[PDB]
DNA sequence: GGATTACACCCAAGACACCAGGCACGAGACAGAAA
RNA sequence: UGCCUGGUGUCUUGGGUGU
DNA sequence: TTTCTGTCTCGTGCCTGGTAATCC
């Protein structure tokens, strides 16, 4: 999340984050809900769109 | 300084945000803080900010060796003497500016990842320096028998799992719970695994991976004060069986480690974990080495 | 309206090609449609339909009609087109195909009507 | 054709063998799911390669190999033209003809038609 | 060795829920997801499983008189800002008044001392910012109409110049695609820019 | 499982008579026995056999 | 000797690797034997 | 708060429907 | 007759191979 690269063997990994419709949600800036795969552009910054793949905090 | 990239990405959220406009920043100070010296530095390395190092009295270190140097001839020739004397000078500042630069940064570089250095070591130490619980009645350093009990989630569908292990450090018995922990026939079959097998464990660890296992913790410590489940003593106020939390980062990374696999073949991963969790109990010092490679990983 | 009021429709169809099934959706009036998207919409009236009967002895049996949403179980015919089709009413059976696309649906109205 | 068909390769020495999307299993019933025609007579073809290849190192009776070879000769020929004129149909343990490849490509029912 | 450690509240919550106590306090906004709504307070669930609930002041503005269940129902998540925190028992209070969800922003405590934090510089770089969210594109208006032409002032001007007095030329106006100008000869080497101003357009092309 | 309905049966798998039945319902229940997987980790004897 | 003989559609009903024989693991019963 | 499912043999044969 | 037990019979299990025109 951080934004960084790192290497690490399978075993170190904790688990995978299985999480339901009902834990990743995500809101935008004026509020309205987005769900999984849908594509949003960014306000500020390099301005960038795409699809999201997984959403956390 | 920022750079474009340093402009456009450091944003309120990033960890780089603390240090987007800092200026005059004492150096005597970066020790005491090593963790931002090296955030600067990660920072400049991905092409977003310029660390400057300025004194605010150069020009006095300036004028006071070109006093040292100029002459005090007063003549127009001595003053083109004086002038060349002085370029010079200032050519030589230029140039040797960037190299002490360098020098005090990688100074500063050195004595910030010694200091960080020595604050994780610290950690470590602190995180794996607990002797093994002791129960009432006996001396420091006596391995108890354990007993672990876990779910793992929660959901609809989630038996509790049973482990139990000796002081030995062997397995002894594993139990399934098949009905609901909220009915009357988990509460008494736990009641009879604990009292009718001679099982006695000196204390009760509960762990999970939700907020669902504090219900579970909850109910056990209510079935604990209830039927009075009191520790065998061997040959009188005698001591209810203790029910707390166990940390599991060990027992995670057991549960999916090759080694319990070959340790035990034919057993749930639940159950692995459990086991894991009860010998972090018995002997957290162990446990930390089992994870051989894994443990750097740790959140230390 | 949904899949089972006419007129309705069936699926809702997004930008990256994912189907939306309106018989399973709990929030149908929870859905804002956006430009670009597709809408399987119901069968309505004039609609362009290829229509043909078997064996196809000439290029007259398979004509575009429009389409008129009747009661009862029956495709209806003027009986005019009777003679093309080399069709009666004592039992015989037609096929219909639905043209999918702005082009086929063109091809239908100006070519084979 | 120098580059693209070269009077040797008319003989077979390397068998390609298909991918199961070509000779799908079908589940008979609940419990027990039938091999295809394919896979079977791939079976066979192997059984008898196994059975040219462990003769030939052991002992070499010429009438021995002889008739293994002409076993492993047919076996290739009828899984793909079960039609040849003048010898036997490969039948399968319920007494019907295997399905060769070439069946599967003429007639009505065929891939083209 | 020291003797075992036990678990404390902030230990126990952070093994439970994975979030630290830092990043879950007050002053915090956070996305949750509605899971009952009632008349005089609504149960809403977090991402981490935290069960919230928010009593009826919160929910609704203070000026508005709408009812919750109208205005929210369930699996309608929304942002909610963190007022207390049980954690010992994982449960804490929301609220929904924009007084929080939005004026919120600069949530960090970095010091902004002008000594050694340079505030100009940051300031400047936000009118930049700002400035560029307020540019925008625009482009031209096609009109299909036998006496409009998309010509400039002067070259309606021009172009009537070769016409006998009366003649008549459409032009968009500078007011916008709401306004068009309409430019006719009033004389040799006179002409007359009318501005018209449209409603109940269709579109901005249209007419 | 079917995605017609199974509550028109009774407890013995069979539909009584007298009862209106549509288009997909199910009127026979019929369950073959599955080699049980590794559910019983930590399932509450809800796996499916 | 080889190849091919109209188009489309509906429904129902009967068959689809079986087996036998030689090799292994575990168990148990009824008879041995000391006392 | 207890919370919802789309996945359907094959090969033969026989009797039929409309030309 | 009481008691410890042997050791080979035998239940349960399984591997794996035998076995109708016409026409060119
Ligand atoms: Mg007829």
């Amino acid at each position: 999340s951080d934004g960084k690269l790192l290497s690490l063997p399978p075993v170190s990994i904790y688990s995978k984050l299985n999480l339901n419709p009902n834990q990743q949600i995500a809101i935008d800036s004026n509020g309205v809900e987005v769900k999984v795969g849908d594509t949003v552009r960014e306000f500020t910054g390099e301005r960038r769109q795409g699809t999201i793949l997984h959403v956390y905090r | 300084e920022l750079t474009e990239r340093g402009k456009l990405q450091i944003e309120p959220e990033s960890p780089y945000f603390d240090f987007k406009y800092a200026k005059n920043r004492p150096i005597s100070a970066l020790t005491a803080t090593p963790d931002l010296y090296l955030r600067m530095i990660q920072a400049e390395n991905d092409g977003l900010v310029n660390i400057k190092v300025e004194l605010p009295m150069l020009s006095t270190v300036v004028d006071h060796f070109y006093n040292i140097l100029k002459s005090d001839g007063t003549s127009e020739i001595s003053e083109k003497w004086n002038a060349l004397r002085n370029d010079a000078w200032k050519q030589s500042l230029d140039k040797l500016i960037p190299l002490v630069q360098l020098n005090v940064k990688e100074s500063i570089r050195r004595d910030c990842e010694r200091v960080l250095y020595f604050q994780v070591k610290n950690s470590f130490t602190k995180k794996i320096d607990q002797a093994p619980y002791q129960p009432p009645t006996y001396a420091k350093g006596t391995i108890p028998r354990v007993l672990t009990l876990s779910f793992g989630e929660g959901n609809r569908g989630d038996a509790v799992l049973g482990v139990f292990m000796d002081d030995s450090g062997d397995v002894k018995s594993q139990i399934k719970f098949d009905e609901d922990f909220q009915s009357r026939d988990f509460s008494d079959s736990l009641t009879r695994y604990i009292k009718s097998n001679n099982i006695n464990p000196d204390i009760i660890g509960i762990s999970g991976f939700n907020i669902h296992t504090k219900k579970l913790f909850d109910k056990v410590n209510e079935l604990v004060n209830e039927e009075r489940l009191t520790i065998e003593y061997d040959n009188s106020d005698k001591h209810l069986i203790r029910v707390i939390y166990v940390n599991d980062e060990t027992a995670r990374l057991y549960q999916h480690s090759s080694k319990s696999s070959a340790e035990y073949p034919n057993r749930p991963q639940l159950a692995k974990y459990c086991i894991g969790l009860a010998k972090y109990i018995q002997s957290p010092l162990l446990e930390y080495l089992a994870l051989d490679e894994s443990m750097y990983s740790l959140h230390i | 309206n949904g899949p089972n009021e006419h007129p309705g429709a069936k699926y809702v169809i997004r930008d990256n090609g994912d189907r939306i099934d309106l018989r399973y959706h709990k929030r149908a009036g929870d859905i804002v449609l956006q430009y670009g998207w597709k809408v399987e919409r119901h069968l309505m009236d004039d609609d362009p339909v290829l229509f043909n009967r078997q064996p196809s002895l000439h290029k007259m049996s398979m004509m575009a009609h429009r389409v008129k949403v009747m009661p009862y179980s029956t495709f209806r015919l003027n009986l005019s087109v009777t003679s093309p089709y080399n069709a009666d009413f004592d039992g015989d059976e037609m096929n219909l195909h639905v043209p999918q696309s702005e082009e086929t649906r063109a091809e239908l109205s100006q070519l084979c009507a | 054709n120098e580059d693209y068909a070269r009077p040797e390769w008319m003989i077979i020495t390397v068998l390609p063998v298909p991918p199961p999307q070509v000779r799908p299993s079908i589940a008979m019933d609940e419990t027990t799911q039938g091999q295809d025609d394919l896979t079977h007579k791939l079976s066979d073809i192997l059984k008898a390669n196994i059975n040219v290849q462990k003769l030939e190192m052991d002992g070499s009776p010429q009438h021995i190999i002889n008739e293994v070879e002409q076993l492993l000769q047919f076996h290739v020929a009828t899984y793909m033209d079960n039609d040849i004129a003048g010898q036997p149909q490969a039948l399968q343990k319920s007494g019907r003809p295997v399905k060769a490849i070439r069946a599967r490509l003429k007639g009505k029912e065929g891939r083209l038609r | 060795r020291r003797d075992f450690h036990i678990l404390n509240e902030a230990e126990i919550f952070q093994l439970l829920t994975r979030e630290t106590v830092d990043s879950f306090r007050k002053g915090m906004v956070i996305p949750v997801y509605v899971r009952k709504v009632e008349s005089s307070y609504m149960s809403v669930s977090t991402q981490s499983l935290i069960a919230g609930n928010i009593q009826r002041q919160d929910i609704l503005e203070p000026n508005d008189r709408r009812d919750p269940r109208e205005v929210y129902s369930v699996g309608q998540t929304v942002r909610a800002c963190i007022l207390d925190v049980d954690y010992y028992n994982f449960k804490c209070q929301l609220s929904l008044l924009r007084q929080f969800t939005e004026n919120q922003v600069a949530g960090l405590n970095v010091n902004r001392n002008p000594k050694f934090w340079d505030i100009e510089s940051e300031n400047r770089d936000r009118q930049e910012e700002i400035d560029k969210q307020r540019e925008e594109s625009r482009e031209s208006r096609v009109i299909k109409h036998p006496f409009f032409h998309n010509m400039k002032s002067k070259e309606a001007e021009d172009y009537l110049a070769a016409r006998p007095v009366g003649d008549v030329v459409i032009r968009p106006s500078s007011k916008g695609s709401n306004h068009i100008t309409i430019s006719w000869k009033v004389a040799p080497q006179l002409y007359q820019h009318i501005d018209v101003l449209e409603e109940n357009k269709d579109d901005a092309n249209a007419i | 499982l079917k995605h017609g309905t199974y509550e028109k049966l009774d407890e013995d798998g069979l539909i009584a008579p007298g009862v209106r039945v549509s288009g997909d319902d199910i009127i026979i229940g019929k369950t073959t026995p599955i080699p049980p997987d590794t559910e019983e980790l930590g399932q509450r004897t809800k796996y499916h056999t």
